[PDB]
């Protein structure tokens, strides 16, 4: 758990050749201990302190476990650990070289480089998930799948693979 | 932005063959429907098949089988046609079709029909020899004048009068194919009985395959 | 262009011993995308594992497809007396492809010596001025060995061209027919014909020595 | 299961074109890639390219390009290939393969493997016209002996002693595209010596093209 967060990216591709180095399995399974006993206590002292305090942090601990794996439900991620999209990477101008990140670069120094555009970054993303790819998919199921192909104006079915 | 290069002009013999081009200056071009489609004069736009530039996917029309030759090159942002064992009936102006675009962009979704085109080229498949134009003007209550250009082979003639000054009365025909596959043109230009004696009314007739800029005052 | 090049020579191995071969590339083949192709003269070339690793419904499990990225390897546990063919393997992978260089797997017995003929030409094709005459190596083990004619007291290469059959199943041998081509008036000249035929088993150039008027 | 019957086998002038067929049968002719392989009679084997039916995609040689045309005919569900410039090193067997797929059909995931196959023929270009050769006995405890097809057109010829009687202990050699414009051929077996009167051996040829099967004495 959090076992190589001060390596570089290059260091912490080892992290993300295992699983984020157990950063999701550290998220929802440190609750282990206050699921284990807010029930083993079997006494009354008429009046609770933590009834409120443990109650609010846990349904805080859900609720940010679940707006991840919305923002990955959006982006048609869900599941996967690591995925690629096809939004590009745009004007967006930290533009820089590929063998600085991924081989000398932290991922903390990498939040510090892109701290700004992040929630352009976030928009940007379901834009070319949804507004686009839904609806192409949407298109692809207003046609038979075996039946176009006769035409020889096959290029919308490449059109959809290319771009 | 689809802009289509074509190349020039051409005069060949039947069996020979002719590398017609269209260069793609800009848009999407290897992933598009390229057509090839010809016209000859008047009639209706002859499809002669076209070709997608991504995996050479020659779409062929079933009626010039074995006379076509369709490729393409991404390099050069080119398709070429290449018309292999040339017709006297093949003059036409050689248009060059690409499909369109949803939209709001150049980019998005095709539409099979075709938006752009090039600048068209022509070809003029005939045995008979380059020749000069010679120019004979009709001598002048009106009565109408010109001048018969003849003996010039292939198209086109471009006549001038005036230097392009008198625009009225330039009644601009197109050259009829006549006898002996030759060409004749005569734009008439009408002007009133009152100044036939003196006022210029020259037919200048220039001709790119002959390079002579034939001078001529009409004369009464 | 990714020239695939497998290389063992010939698999002279008894029946019952592992068919490993070297089955290599120029370069990396992409996604490792290769076919097992066995094939027998005359007849289809057939796949055997398909992606090299995966084997078709019908296909005989003693094939075995192993290896990656440039250089894929297969073995074969059992060797029956039907699959002793010759082997490749080919690429689905870029554009381009090319097929395995050939590996001939066989029957082994010892090594051995022949018994050697010549055949004199016949008169048959004689009287129409068309000589041929024929050398035999009669069941001789292995196939490789060299062949020197002495026609005239002379070495001959462009006119006597070999043939040569594969290991006939029965008696796990070879025989070599090498012709060399003359007409009749060159045959009342030549008295020598003895082919030097050299091998393992056929250490020194014998002869079966005939003239011209046998 | 998936057939592909070829065409047969070919002679034709050199310096000609050649065109060949695969006619399939079972599965689909379109959705999978049909597609054509060459071995020259001795190596290997070695692929050229491929068509696939239903797109007219074509993945053409990296050097008989230009100089090969495969099509795609399913109207009447066939597939042909034509070569150009017969030539003695055109001469190879020609196999038509179709990829094959998952399960025990023809309609499911394809491999990506020539699974299934035809049963191929020898393409090898003629020179000369047809010859009837002649057949010899090839005078030698062990006598050898062989009958010797030499100098015919065109291949092949097979050899059978005793009208194949004699079954055991036999030696065949193969044809050859040889030096003299025909094709000879070799057999032999292997007798004892004091038989030679007792049992006559009498090979038997045939020639197909030729049409020259007789019976021949061997007493030497
Ligand atoms: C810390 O960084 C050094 C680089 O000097 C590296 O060798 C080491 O493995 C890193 N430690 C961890 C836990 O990643
Ligand atoms: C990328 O960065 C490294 C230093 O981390 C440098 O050695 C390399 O030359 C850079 N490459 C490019 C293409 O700038
Ligand atoms: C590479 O990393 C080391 C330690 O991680 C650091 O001292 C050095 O400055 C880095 N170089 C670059 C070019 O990032
Ligand atoms: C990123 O955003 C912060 C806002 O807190 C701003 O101060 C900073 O200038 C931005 N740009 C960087 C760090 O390049």
């Amino acid at each position: 758990f959090l076992g190589a967060a001060g390596s570089t990216m290059g260091a912490a591709s080892m992290t993300l050749t295992v699983q984020a180095r157990n950063l999701l399995s550290g998220i929802v399974q440190q609750q282990s201990n206050l699921l284990r006993a807010p029930e083993a206590q079997q006494h009354l002292l008429k009046l609770t302190v933590w009834g409120i305090k443990q109650l609010q942090a846990r349904v805080l601990a859900v609720e940010r476990y679940l707006r991840d794996q919305q923002l990955l439900g959006i982006w048609g991620c869900s599941g996967k650990l690591i995925c690629c999209t096809n939004v590009p990477w745009n004007s967006s101008w930290s533009n820089r070289n590929l063998s600085e990140i991924w081989d000398n670069m932290t991922w903390l120094q990498w939040d510090k480089e892109i701290s700004n555009y992040t929630q352009i970054i976030y928009g940007l993303l379901e834009e070319s998930q949804n507004q686009q790819e839904k609806n192409e998919q949407d298109l692809l199921a207003l046609d038979k799948w075996a039946s176009l192909w006769n035409w020889f104006d096959i290029s919308n079915w490449l059109w959809y693979i290319k771009l | 932005q689809v802009q289509l290069v074509q190349s020039g002009a051409e005069v060949k013999r039947p069996g020979s063959s002719v590398t017609v081009s269209c260069k793609a200056s800009g848009g999407s071009f290897s992933t598009y429907a390229l057509s090839w489609v010809r016209q000859a004069p008047g009639r209706g736009l002859e499809w002669m098949g076209g070709v997608i530039p991504l995996l050479t996917i020659t779409n062929y029309a079933p009626r010039f089988q074995g006379r076509i030759t369709i490729t393409a090159d991404r390099s050069t942002s080119t398709a070429y046609l290449e018309l292999n064992s040339l017709r006297p009936e093949d003059t036409a102006v050689y248009y060059c079709a690409r499909e369109g675009t949803t939209g709001w962009g150049w980019l998005g979704k095709p539409i099979g029909a075709f938006a752009h085109w090039g600048q068209g080229t022509l070809v003029t498949v005939s045995s008979a020899s380059t020749k000069g134009p010679s120019v004979f003007p009709l001598a002048p209550g009106t009565a109408a004048l010109g001048c018969l250009v003849k003996d010039y082979f292939p198209e086109p003639v471009t006549v001038s009068w005036n230097s392009g000054a008198l625009t009225s009365g330039v009644h601009t025909f197109p050259a009829v194919l006549q006898s002996s596959g030759l060409y004749s043109l005569s734009s008439v230009v009408t002007v009133p009985s009152s100044s036939l004696g003196t006022q210029t009314y020259i037919c200048n007739v220039n001709h790119k395959p002959s390079n002579t800029k034939v001078d001529k005052k009409v004369e009464p | 262009e990714i020239v695939l090049t497998q290389s063992p020579g010939t698999q002279s191995l008894s029946p019952g011993e592992r068919a490993t071969l070297s089955c290599r590339a120029s370069q990396s083949v992409g996604n490792n995308k290769l076919a097992w192709y066995q094939q027998r003269p005359g007849q289809a070339p057939r796949l055997l594992i398909y992606g090299a690793s995966s084997r078709p419904s019908g296909v005989a499990d003693r094939f075995s497809g192993s290896g990656s990225g440039t250089d894929f390897t297969l073995t074969i546990s059992r060797l029956e007396p039907e699959d002793f063919a010759v082997y490749y393997c080919q690429q689905y992978g870029q554009s381009l492809s090319t097929f395995g260089q050939g590996t001939k797997v066989e029957v082994k017995r010892t090594v051995a010596a022949p018994s050697v003929f010549i055949f004199p030409p016949s008169d048959e094709q004689l009287k129409s001025g068309t000589a041929s005459v024929v050398c035999l190596l009669n069941n001789f083990y292995p196939r490789e060995a060299k062949v020197q004619w002495k026609v005239d007291n002379a070495l001959q290469s462009g006119n006597s061209q070999e043939s040569v059959t594969e290991q006939d199943s029965k008696d796990s041998t070879y025989s070599l027919s090498s012709t060399l081509t003359l007409s009749k008036a060159d045959y009342e000249k030549h008295k020598v014909y003895a082919c030097e035929v050299t091998h393992q088993g056929l250490s020194s150039p014998v002869t079966k020595s005939f003239n011209r008027g046998e």
